[PDB]
């Protein structure tokens, strides 16, 4: 026996790691963080292509289990194209004369962070491109665009009698988000 | 029935070897500064995860 | 760089070439003229953005900046990270019925011929405007930006109380203790909710960039860990060692605080 | 998500049903947060190899290109003899 030297029983650790020196030239060269691979063997005696032949043995006699514990850490923008967070569909008009015609359209924003107003004026600015590269061009005026996405209780300054809104104006605060 | 094995490890018996050598590089340094062939100090210990100190 | 070198060889303050910016360039564009409109670019934050001019580039193989950008690969564990004028193909700048061509104090745009597009490039325009399977989009990726340019985890070693775990050599070298446990090294972002540093100001180009309505800043966070049971020697000498070491297994500088409780217990017979 | 208390995108500014939207008083931004998690213990296989593998994947079982940092620790015991 060498005094360095001694068996072990019981418990132990296994580390899983995703940025070893070594592994990262020789094993992971088509991979990403999502899916990888690592050594488990910790002896720098070996490389990682050596390592991948031995074996750790746990005593056939029992049954082991293993308790587990993670640690991730993401980078993910709210506004994305793989996660559909990206488009959506619209049906707006292409030609007035009066006989009117509608087609379906995809709209696509830019990816980025964005807070839930500034999204949403993105969705307008992308139905108003679609108005100015067609559109515009074949008689449609700036008083039948058809889509907005809005903000506002309209009818609250509403008068029973008149029915009408009678400030003249709607009132300029936020309820919840709306379609019109 | 609890024990955890690794496969590059193995328990040794019956017999070995021990060498006796005059020209380490490391106990040069550090044991046998002020000695000759004739009377010196070495280390039996082949591994050099250690200074010959430790 | 450039009044150093540079100014005193011939250059002009309209060919730096290599600007970092936050703005979302052609918003105001129209589909008939192809020029913006309204004669300014929109002043508003959208996601950090490089823009070049031809024959320049920037290289982040030794650096962890890009993760503050929010330009990675799609590719990470290929070394490398290159990305130069003729890489931001279909990204140009649109110009400005005629565009604009020089500034308030007289400093050409660089507008090329056709007069609708600039020679400036900027990798968030071919990132999103560009060919999906050709540009820029094809071989890197957008993330949101991360202020402490990317935590790594940390690793502690007691080597004269605890038993090695399998597979580790015992050894008196610092950087290959065997270790112990781990976790993340304890520093988090938090947002909130909001002249050398403007020395063009007429320059729509070099002009300052706007500033995002989300702020980042990075943290220190005390660490509490509970890192269960392992084997322990039977003989504990009064004299005890205490490592930790981060994923290149180097010592860190700036840990001002390390404590070990343990709490010895019977795990089997003999 | 987390929350706090508060010209190309106004074309029409005079007209009462395109103008823009007023903003809400309070405005949600979205945030990644490091997670930290506890398993429980799983049956083992008695004989392991030097290679691993590890694989994140969604609902979908697609991969997700947004993991940056992905760590596993496993603490090996006895469940039963035989």
């Amino acid at each position: 026996r060498y005094s360095e030297l001694s068996p072990l029983y019981d418990t132990t650790r296994l580390y899983l790691v995703d940025n070893k020196s070594a592994d990262i030239a020789s094993l992971n060269y088509q991979n990403d963080h999502s899916n990888f691979l690592t050594t488990v063997v910790q002896n720098n005696d070996f490389t990682p292509t050596e390592a991948s032949t031995q074996t750790i043995n746990f005593d056939e006699r029992s049954r082991w289990g293993g308790q587990l514990k993670t640690i991730m850490h993401t980078n993910m923008p709210n506004v994305n194209e793989y996660m559909f967070s990206n488009k959506f569909k619209a049906r707006v008009m292409v030609s007035r004369k009066d006989i009117l015609k509608y087609e379906w359209f995809e709209f696509i924003l830019p990816e980025g962070n964005f807070s839930a107003t500034m999204t949403i004026d993105l969705m307008n600015n992308a139905i108003i491109d679609n108005y100015l590269e067609i559109g515009r061009q074949n008689g449609v005026l700036e008083s039948d665009i058809g889509v907005k996405f809005d903000t506002r209780n309209f009818r609250l300054g509403w008068d029973p009698e008149t029915k009408l809104i009678m400030p003249g104006v709607y009132t300029y605060e936020a309820f919840h988000p709306d379609i019109v | 029935r609890n024990s955890i094995r690794y496969s590059e490890l193995s328990p040794l018996y019956d017999t070995t070897r021990l060498y006796l050598v005059d020209n380490k590089s490391a106990d040069i340094a550090s044991l046998n500064y002020q000695n000759d062939h004739s009377n010196f100090l070495t280390t039996v210990v082949q591994n050099n995860d250690f200074t010959p100190t430790e | 760089n450039y009044l150093e070198i540079g100014r005193q060889n011939g250059v002009l303050e309209s060919d730096i070439g290599v600007k970092f910016d936050t703005r979302n360039f052609r918003l105001g564009w129209d589909p008939e003229t192809k020029l913006i409109m309204p004669g300014v670019y929109t002043y508003e934050a959208f996601h950090p953005d490089i823009v070049l001019l031809p024959g320049c580039g920037v290289d982040f193989t030794e650096s962890r900046l890009s993760n503050l950008l929010g330009i990675r690969k799609r590719h990470p564990f290929q070394e490398g990270f290159k990305i130069m004028y003729e890489d931001l193909e279909g990204g140009n700048i649109p110009a400005l019925i005629q565009p604009l061509e020089k500034d308030s104090k007289s400093r050409s745009y660089n507008v090329l011929e056709d007069k609708i597009n600039t020679a400036y490039r900027s990798w968030y325009l071919s990132y999103n405007y560009g060919n999906p399977e050709k540009g820029i989009r094809s071989w890197t990726l957008l993330t949101t930006s991360d202020v402490t340019c990317g935590v790594e985890q940390v690793y502690w070693s007691l080597p004269d109380m605890m038993q090695d775990p399998v597979t580790f050599r015992s050894t008196r070298q610092v950087s290959n203790y065997p270790v112990v446990g781990a976790e993340l090294m304890p520093v988090f972002s938090k947002s909130f909710y909001n002249h050398v540093f403007n020395r063009f100001p007429e320059n729509q180009i070099l002009i300052r960039p706007p500033a995002p309505t989300i702020t980042t800043v990075s943290e220190n966070v005390p660490a509490l860990t509970d890192h269960g049971t392992l084997p322990l020697r039977s003989s504990i000498r009064g004299v005890q060692r205490v490592t930790v070491t981060d994923a290149r297994r180097r010592t860190c500088p700036y840990v001002y605080k390390a404590l070990g409780i343990v709490a010895p217990r019977v795990l089997s017979s003999r």
